[PDB]
């Protein structure tokens, strides 16, 4: 505890991600809506906005 | 854990010790990473091995 | 005001062994790499101290 700033521990932690080629099964907190059809809309697929 | 020294060889693309021998992140990465200090938790004033 | 100026020259540099003498985080470089500054080399070294 006596070493420079430089020298101290540190705890590192790396999350990688995989992005989009199998179903996805790590999806964050977005409340679902009723699918629509044959009509204008805004659609959020997985993530994939359009 | 590492040291202070060795936090920017946690990038992709980097040479060093980490890098080459101990953890290396591919060229293509997408991801995070989150580092902090813990003086207080790994280190003792008689030395931690 | 009167920093020093040491000359280096005629021998061989190895930059790693700078991180184990003083306790700093990054290796600033601007118009090389931190990285690569074992495998190219130079004619003369300035270090200023201050």
């Amino acid at each position: 505890p006596t070493y420079g700033v430089g020298h101290q521990p540190y705890r590192v932690v790396v999350l990688s991600f995989e992005l989009l080629h199998a179903p996805a099964t790590v999806c964050g907190p977005k409340k679902s809506t009723n699918l629509v059809k044959n009509k204008c809309v805004n659609f959020n697929f997985n993530g994939l906005t359009g | 854990v590492i040291r202070g020294n060795e936090v920017s060889q946690i990038a992709p693309g980097q040479t060093g010790n980490i890098a080459d021998y101990n953890y290396k992140l591919p060229d293509d990465f997408t991801g995070c990473v989150i580092a902090w200090n813990s003086n207080k938790l790994d280190s003792k004033p008689s030395g931690n091995y | 005001y009167a920093w020093n100026r040491k000359r280096i020259s005629n021998c061989v540099a190895d930059y790693s062994v700078i991180y184990n003498f003083a306790p700093f985080f990054a290796f600033k470089c601007y118009g090389v790499s931190p990285t690569k500054l074992n495998d190219l080399c130079f004619t003369n070294v300035y270090a200023d101290s201050f």
